[PDB]
């Protein structure tokens, strides 16, 4: 029927003055832009029908129309950002949002798609929305007793578009929008089902990329223990993004940092830093730098959960970059620690792995690994036993690298390296 | 210190 239109029989009959050849139209327009292969959208934008299409939008009695124009412009505005905005240029914003109104529940998911295929092209785009209105509307379709009543399919895409307006940076989404949310976010981050928690810890994941004050709009609202126990959640599009928040809160105060460990998440690391995931691997060993940052009582509270051994085996092997990550964890542990916590770093056998990255063709971790000797040494210092140290850094192979990272390009690792063969001689 | 260092779109079949 409207199976494999031609464009020139489309605008044939979007031309028409009859409404239901011009439902059939749309339909065959839809039908066109849903295909897998290659989606005619720049055709069917240069026939300019769009503006066709926002004006069917409003024809409220014949709501079959409503559904195909949403439908044809929700994919329109899924290419590219010339293509979205050729979408909002023809006036859709406001006319989706009235349609979020619709008693016809496919229509008002429909523009609920639209409206966050809009919102993710960037931050302009955005906050054009939340000017045009839509924050309170979405929110209304959300205010039930019990989310379970809802559609699965209309709770997922509703979480879907909230997450978009949470996203982006330069700028991040205004203040006054993000209070507004937040309350209906914390609420979808407790539900159920597994792509609702998924994308509503994205938007709690964007919320929390940034300073401090952000970060502590997030804490206040008590989401840091459902936030853990997402982060051992067993599906992984959860715990991704579960991850990906509780670092970043990390990046805080300390005062922040400590209702990360006040609420375990801590025991959940044995796991994240041996996760088959290179990312999470990584990511979970950044985690732990930013942690190893704090304070003392902090540092202590990464020994007492027996993390200082999963450091040294990350150290020892895992990609490069988790390695780093790991070399930052150790520099950060060893310039803040005090001298027993310094020793027992030393008796888990972080010397002879982190030795051997000397080796790597990076300068940066090469800086970042002897100045965390030389905060070892310094400590071994205050003991008397800096003997001890320097034969263990000789017995490994350590002084062979030490020494012949003299002849190195970058005048800092020259100067360092030199500096410690001065002082201790190994 | 501290070192600070999913699709945007979706469509319909």
């Amino acid at each position: 029927g409207t199976v494999n239109w031609s464009v020139e029989d489309i605008v044939k009959g979007i031309n028409s003055n009859n409404l239901e050849s011009q439902l059939q139209a749309t339909q065959a327009a839809r039908k066109l832009l849903s295909r897998e292969k290659q989606p005619p959208i720049d055709n069917i934008i240069r026939a300019g029908l769009i503006p066709k299409f926002v004006s069917f939008l409003g024809k409220t009695d014949c709501s079959p129309i409503q559904f195909e124009s949403a439908w044809a412009l929700t994919n329109i505005a899924s290419g590219t950002s010339e293509q979205t905005k050729a979408v909002v240029d023809g006036g859709a914003i406001p006319a989706f949002i009235s349609l979020l109104a619709s008693p016809h529940a496919h229509i008002s998911e429909q523009a609920v798609w639209a409206l966050g295929n809009i919102a993710g092209d960037g931050s302009a785009f955005r906050d054009l929305v939340i000017k045009h209105g839509a924050i309170d509307p979405l929110l209304a379709l959300l205010a039930v007793p019990d989310l379970s009543t809802l559609a699965c399919g209309y709770l997922r895409n509703l979480t879907w578009t909230l997450s978009n307006l949470c996203r982006n940076k330069n700028p991040a989404p205004p203040l006054d929008a993000v209070e507004q949310i937040l309350p209906t976010l914390v609420r979808l981050l407790h539900h159920n089902d597994p792509e609702v928690l998924a994308d509503s810890c994205w938007a709690i994941s964007y919320l929390t990329d940034g300073p401090n004050e952000r970060i502590e709009m997030v804490v206040k609202k008590g989401v840091v223990p459902q936030l853990v126990k997402l982060l051992g959640a067993t599906e992984l599009p959860i715990v991704t993004p579960a991850l990906r928040a509780i670092g970043n809160i990390v990046t805080g105060t300390d005062e922040q940092t400590q209702k990360v460990i006040d609420a375990g998440a801590l025991a959940v690391f044995p796991s994240l830093l041996t996760n088959p995931k290179t990312n999470i691997q990584k990511e979970a060993t950044w985690t732990m730098s930013n942690i190893t940052a704090g304070r003392q009582d902090q540092i202590q509270q990464v020994v007492n959960h027996g993390l200082v051994p999963f450091l040294v085996g990350v150290l020892s092997k895992a990609d490069f970059k988790t390695q780093k990550e790991a070399a930052w964890a150790i520099t950060n542990y060893t310039s803040g620690g005090t001298v027993e916590q310094i020793v027992y770093l030393v008796h888990c056998g972080i010397i002879e792995p982190l030795m051997n990255l000397l080796s790597a063709k990076d300068t940066k971790i090469i800086q970042v690994i002897l100045d965390a000797i030389s905060n070892i040494f310094q400590a071994a210092e205050k003991l008397g036993e800096t003997e001890k140290l320097s034969i263990m850094i000789e017995e490994c192979g350590g002084l062979d690298k030490i020494e012949a990272l003299q002849r190195h390009e970058n005048e800092s690792v020259y100067k360092a390296s030199l500096n410690l063969i001065e002082k201790y001689f190994s | 210190v501290k070192r600070p260092m999913r699709p945007r779109r979706k469509t319909k079949t």
